């Protein structure tokens, strides 16, 4: 890590609002679309 | 009335046997055949790796 960094890391959470509804819900739209197939 | 009925009734134990072993045949081919089948379904491993690849990680 030699040289000076521009920036210093923060963690990438920018989308500040992520319900684990929504989360769940996406999973089991992927997990159903793989069985499927 | 005699001679008929006479060897009639000298059929009968081999033909009685005869069936008795043709039924323990068909009971024994029901069990014969019977196998248990274990199905495989999709690992899970797979469906969590694609849900990070949707994720864009």
């Amino acid at each position: 890590i030699s040289g000076v960094s521009p920036l210093l890391y923060f963690p990438p959470t920018t989308t500040s609002t992520t319900n684990r509804e929504d989360q769940i819900n996406k999973n089991t739209n992927i997990a159903i679309q793989m069985i499927k197939r | 009335d005699i001679m008929v009925p006479s060897f009639v009734y000298n059929k009968l134990p081999v033909i009685h046997f005869l069936q008795e072993k043709r039924a323990e045949q068909k009971l024994r081919r029901v069990l014969d055949e019977t196998y248990t089948e274990w199905t495989e379904e999709l690992d899970q491993a797979h469906v969590t790796d694609a849900i990070t690849r949707s994720l864009n990680i």
